[PDB]
């Protein structure tokens, strides 16, 4: 119930949900502790272009971008 | 060869970490004034579950009343208490086998 | 006989603080109840050697536990000045376990014992109180002096009689029907626990602080019947075998002894390096096993 | 005739806001 | 808020300190008890539950005999005012007394409003392993108590409300439906004789003395 | 006397504690048995 | 309702199901038709099976639950083949569809959530 | 290519009893057909000169995957009584019935009424299979139908596998008997890693007075799957 | 007496209810302070309602029942015309047919 | 007897 914890944790969780690494149903600090580096690597434009079928390879996606 | 390993890298080792604690690790944590769970979380920034075997718990009991503080710390509800059916009490052999 | 003597059987683990209370189940041999200093009560299966249930009974120590003679309930006392009644059957599904009744009190009771036949229990705090299970108030109170009574025990034969030990090194005998104490005897040092002979109505044995054990005939309290002299520290607990020919004693020195009632020396002594300061001991009901509770949890 | 008051239908709403 | 802070808050401890009593004259007495007598006399009917509900909150969260006795004195002085309350009439006293003795009166504390979630179904998948276990507090965990703990105090208050109403001739045979309302009380007072609490039995016996004269 | 006797016993055993007999226990729940019982009583 | 169409989704679960079916079509991850749904079960590449409970002969799709119980694949029923037709991006009614396993897909979190929602229906 | 129909091939016994190897241009794992001339699920069979063997598919069976994966012991041998939990239609059950032979018995438990009808039809032709259409979570509901058994095989795929196996083991499994348990990591806990699930399931077995002895993964044919073999109440 | 009688008792035991045949055995050959060991807690309560016997499912009882199940064929040898092993195979089929509503045609 | 609970003596 510390006000600083509530304020800053809500801000951090909202930012993490906005960038897409967390889920709307996982809005707790424990799930932040669960995060990995592949979750952030999946949000790059290069991998997004490849996963949506615009490119046929990850390097092809990089070249297209 | 275990499928969890990508050459020397353990992929199935996950942010919930299960840590096998040796008997002398507990005593030196007491000497250094370090709380067990809190100091492990400071090192890893993740949830850590310390684990105590029957072999390790037996060696603390054999130490006596001089080591009663370490015995109370080992029996902590957050800790994971796991059984072992070995011949002998030697805890270095037991921990190597689980690894 | 010396080659084949292997007494140790098993050790039960699970308390997170030192064991303080032991209670056996009147109807079942393999069910026993224990209480630790942190306030939890655990039920054990002796055949499986595991813990069946765990309840957070009290805050502080649990100072006593007794079982109703039918076996469907048990009673406990803690440092929160409370008397609680629980159901022996475990809670169904994942429901949190809830006491049958809870009684608020003004003093910290030290022990509790139950009538063998008549659904009555007694508590010992600063004064001996006799309770009816259907009354939240004690129906009788007997007092002689200003003392801290450590233990109270019902007599299994002639069930209206009681025994007690207090802090000015005396032993007091009561009588439930006439609602008065009977007689008082004072020894050199304080007695810790008292136990009745289950085959001899007028015989009881006292565990004393002067390293010794005293067997008394309650008709003639001027002199003890026998003295038992093998311990080297204060004797904390005693319990009789159901045959009534032997008893087992726990002491602050890390051992337990078995004495014949007619002898002054112990028949056997048990010890272990991991065992320290045995607090409570109960002879099992089929006269085949002995269980002890110590402070290494 | 005598009919005792029926308390089983008491809503007790008069004692609450 | 002001009165309950005096009787059950941290201020109540300072009433025992002799150093404070010597310096401060106002610390030598607790006048919150007398104000409840004034509040009970001049309160509306709809505001009775608001007066009583904070008391039941305290009893459900206490295991101390000393605090339970202070709530008992609090409830007694409220009932003394309620008997001489003008809006309090013979019909309302009987209706309030029956709800208190039979425990049908809805108090609806916060715990009943939000019961704990049930234990997870073992057939279903367990919860995520990333969730941190609850931190353990220093000095041991909280012990469970019975749900009907200290609730005999509210039953005793209903008996006292009826007993003093009958003795001061607030309840009279003549007029409206007093005999209709007093009739179910006979069966209700009979069952109180089998109660486990001694003070509940004593209160019912005192009430039974007057209701057998009707 | 009981304690004195038990102290000198050479052996103590612990714990210390017919078709017509079975015929009495049964009751009637078949209509034939009901009629026979009613007529015979 | 025919008792043979037992795992019938409610209104809320149907909306989630049809949303994921449309998304799977855009990711080239949907096989449409009873015969094509059968082949994915034989090849072990099926995430779950969605069927229409309003097929006038219901028996024409009842072979699919038998195949799912052997491969341990969840399956549900919906009330409309016409609504299932639009969600599959087809101008004709569809009585059975299959969502396909694809490595590295972005739908893995939504597919996992739907699979658990199905299994709770079977208690 | 593969093992085309009309090719000469050699059949030799396996290290495990009741199991055979079909040696040719490709090697296949086969069992002796208890009912000659019939295929349960479309498998290829081989005729010997009165004797017939059926090919065993490791993609459609978990016991075949463990055998091809190099497991030490399976304990299913001719003349043995086997309790099977989660029989489904009976593709693996049919091969198990082949291994035990006419003297052995198989108890097939399957709760689903859809797959239960297939299990009864399979039990028509094979006299050593006893179909049991009941929930394995309550073994007391079918205690009349089952005697003491030697091996328990469980492929139930539930979050509470260990509790279900332990309850059946206490009721029907003899002292010195063995169990074979297939573990799908995603079914017990999807949040936890696959390797951490396997260590937890072994721990739960030890807490139920069961002693696991070996484990292996089924990697070429399954992902995040394991099989554990152990003994129940070992003799001294 | 017959396969139909066995199937009726098999359904009753599964549901946890006391069949008339079971109550006939219990009333005739039990004295009337009695401990009865049963495999199912639900059938134990039903017997305790129907007759005054005390029913228990825990303790030594579960370990004794494994001994009985192991040695059953020796105890009842020759008391029945139909063998124990064939009886289980026959009842297993008939029990499964009833659950799935199998049609022989 | 190995499994029988032994109760205290009662008048008889
Ligand atoms: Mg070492
Ligand atoms: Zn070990």
């Amino acid at each position: 119930k510390d006000p600083r914890r509530l304020f800053e944790g809500n801000a951090l969780l909202r930012r993490l949900v906005r960038i897409g690494v967390l889920d709307e149903g996982k809005m707790k600090l424990d799930y932040i502790l669960g995060l990995k580096i592949e979750d952030f690597l999946e949000r790059r434009l290069q991998t997004q272009v490849f996963k949506l079928g615009l490119a046929k390879s990850i390097h092809h996606a990089r070249v297209l971008i | 060869h275990p499928s969890c390993l990508f050459f020397q890298y353990n992929t199935q080792l996950g942010p919930p970490y299960h840590i096998l604690v040796d008997t002398n690790f507990i005593n030196f944590s007491i000497k250094a004034k370090l709380d067990l769970v809190q100091s492990m979380m400071d090192c890893l920034y993740a949830k850590c579950i310390p684990c105590i075997t029957d072999c390790v718990m037996a060696e603390i009991e054999k130490l006596g009343q001089k080591y009663r503080v370490a015995l109370r710390i080992a029996k902590d509800p957050r800790f994971e208490r796991l059984p072992c059916t070995h011949k002998g009490t030697y805890a270095d052999d037991c921990l190597v086998q689980r690894v | 006989e010396r080659v084949f003597a292997k007494p140790f059987l098993a050790s039960l683990d699970g308390h997170r603080d030192g064991v303080n209370c032991l209670a056996k189940h009147p109807e079942k041999l393999a069910t026993v109840l224990s209480g630790a200093c942190d306030g939890e009560v655990r039920i054990w299966n002796l055949t499986q050697r595991n813990c069946i249930r765990t309840i957070q009974a009290h805050e502080g120590f649990v100072r006593g536990i007794c079982t109703r003679f039918c076996g469907t309930s048990f009673f406990t006392v803690g440092d929160d000045k409370t008397v609680k009644q629980w159901k022996m059957d475990g809670p169904g599904y994942g429901d949190e376990e809830e006491p049958l009744h809870t009684i608020l009190g003004k003093t910290v009771y030290t022990g509790i014992d139950h009538h063998w036949k008549e659904a009555v229990f007694a508590t010992c705090g600063q004064q001996v109180d006799i309770w009816d299970e259907q009354r939240t108030n004690p129906i009788c109170s007997m007092t002689w002096g200003f003392d801290s009574i450590s233990s109270v025990k019902f007599n299994p034969i002639e069930t209206f009689l009681l025994g007690s030990c207090a802090s000015d090194r005396n032993i007091v005998l009561y009588d439930m029907r006439q609602a008065t104490p009977l007689k008082k005897v004072i020894l050199d040092m304080r007695t810790n626990t008292i136990c009745w002979n289950p085959m001899e109505a007028f015989i009881f044995t006292a565990a004393n602080e002067d390293y010794n054990l005293y067997t008394f005939d309650m008709r003639a309290l001027d002199t003890p019947v026998m003295v038992h002299m093998d311990h080297v520290s204060a004797v904390l607990d005693v319990d009789y075998s159901p045959t009534g020919k032997e008893f087992v004693s726990a002491s602050f020195d890390k051992s337990i002894r078995i004495f014949p009632v007619d002898k002054s020396r112990s028949r056997e002594v048990y010890h272990t390096k991991r065992m320290q300061h045995v607090i409570c001991v109960k002879w099992t009901s089929d006269s085949k096993y002995i269980m002890c509770g110590s402070d290494e949890m | 005739e005598f009919t005792p008051y029926d308390y089983s239908q008491s809503d007790f709403k008069a004692f609450a806001g | 808020e002001i009165f309950n802070h005096e009787l059950f808050g941290a201020v109540a401890e300072e009433k025992e300190v002799k150093q404070i009593l010597s310096k401060v004259m106002e610390a030598r007495r607790s006048k919150s008890y007398d104000s409840y007598e004034i509040l009970g006399k001049f309160v509306g009917k709809d505001q009775v539950t608001k007066l009583i509900l904070p008391l039941k909150e305290i009893l459900q969260n206490t295991t101390s005999l000393k605090l339970a006795r202070k709530v008992h004195e609090t409830l007694r002085r409220i009932t003394v005012g309620l008997i001489v309350n003008q809006e309090m009439t013979a019909e309302s006293i009987l209706l309030l007394s029956y709800g208190l003795i039979s425990e049908n009166l809805p108090l609806l504390t916060e715990k009943e409003k939000n019961p704990v979630a049930p234990a997870p179904d073992p057939r279903l998948p367990p919860q995520s392993c990333l969730l941190l276990p609850p931190t353990p507090v220093r000095g041991g965990q909280k012990a469970v108590v019975s749900r009907k703990t200290n609730m005999h105090i509210f039953i005793e208050s209903g008996l006292r409300l009826l007993h003093l109403s009958l003795k001061t001739s607030k309840i009279k045979s003549s007029g409206e439906c007093v005999l209709e309302m007093l009739d179910p009380f006979v069966s209700l007072l009979i069952d109180c004789l089998g109660s486990m609490d001694v003070k509940v039995i004593t209160g019912a016996l005192q009430c039974l003395i007057w209701v057998l004269r009707f | 006397p009981v304690v004195l006797k038990n102290r000198q016993a050479e052996q103590l055993v612990f714990p210390l504690e017919p078709i017509e007999h079975v015929l009495s226990g049964w009751k009637a729940r078949t209509p034939l048995e009901q009629e026979i019982f009613n007529l015979l009583h | 309702v025919n008792p043979k169409a037992y795992p019938l989704a409610d209104a809320h679960l149907t909306k989630k199901l049809l949303d994921l079916v449309q998304q799977s079509c855009n990711y080239k991850q949907l096989r449409k038709g009873a015969n094509e749904a059968t082949k994915t079960l034989n090849r072990g590449i099926s995430e779950f099976i969605v069927m229409a409970a309003d097929a006038e002969p219901l028996e024409i799709i009842l072979h699919l639950p038998l195949l799912c119980e052997d491969k341990n694949v969840p399956y549900v029923f919906v009330r409309s083949k016409q609504a299932l037709g639009r969600a599959c991006g087809v101008s004709r009614p569809v009585i059975a569809c299959s969502v396909t396993i694809k490595e590295g897909s972005q739908l893995k979190q939504q597919i996992q959530s739907i699979q658990q929602s199905i299994e709770r229906l079977l208690v | 290519r593969g093992n085309q129909s009309g090719k000469n091939v050699m059949v030799e016994p396996h290290r495990h009893e009741g199991v055979f190897i079909c040696r040719g241009k490709e090697d296949a794992l086969v069992t002796k057909n208890l009912v000659p001339g019939e295929s349960v699920y479309g498998e290829k069979r081989v005729s010997i000169s009165k004797i017939e063997y059926r090919a065993w598919n490791p993609f459609r069976s978990k016991l075949a995957a463990a055998i091809l994966g190099g497991v030490d012991q399976i304990h299913i041998k001719p003349g043995a009584k086997v309790l099977y939990l989660g029989a489904a239609s009976g593709t693996t059950v049919s091969h198990v019935s082949d291994i035990v032979g006419p003297d052995g018995l198989v108890y097939a438990v399957e709760f689903s009424h859809r797959s239960g009808r297939d299990l009864i039809n399979l039990a028509k032709k094979r006299t050593n299979i006893i179909p049991v259409i009941e929930d394995a979570r309550h073994p007391h509901k079918y205690r009349m139908l089952i005697a003491m058994v030697d091996v328990i095989f469980a492929d139930v795929a539930q979050p509470d596998q260990t509790r279900i196996v332990a309850l059946n083991a206490h009721t029907f499994l003899r002292n010195g008997g063995h169990f074979v348990i297939s573990i799908k990591a995603n079914c017990i806990d999807s949040t936890a890693s696959a390797e951490a699930v396997f260590a937890s399931e072994v721990k739960k077995m030890q807490q139920e007075n069961m002693k696991p002895q070996e484990q292996l993964t089924l990697e070429p044919y399954e992902r995040d799957h394991a099989v554990v073999v152990g003994v129940y109440r070992p003799p001294p | 007496a017959s396969s139909q009688v066995a199937l009726e008792n098999a359904n009753a035991v599964s549901e946890g209810v006391v069949h008339e045949d079971l109550r006939l055995l219990l009333e005739t050959h039990l004295p009337s302070k009695v401990l009865l060991g049963v495999g199912d807690p639900k059938i134990g309560a039903a017997i305790q309602e129907e007759l005054g016997y005390n029913c228990q499912t825990g303790g030594v009882i579960a370990e004794i029942l494994r001994g009985v199940r192991l040695h059953f064929h020796n105890l009842v040898k020759g008391l029945t015309d139909l063998s124990a092993c064939k009886a289980q195979l026959g009842l297993g089929h008939s029990y499964s047919r009833a659950k799935v509503k199998f049609n022989v045609n | 007897k190995p499994g029988h609970i032994i109760n205290p003596i009662k008048a008889e």
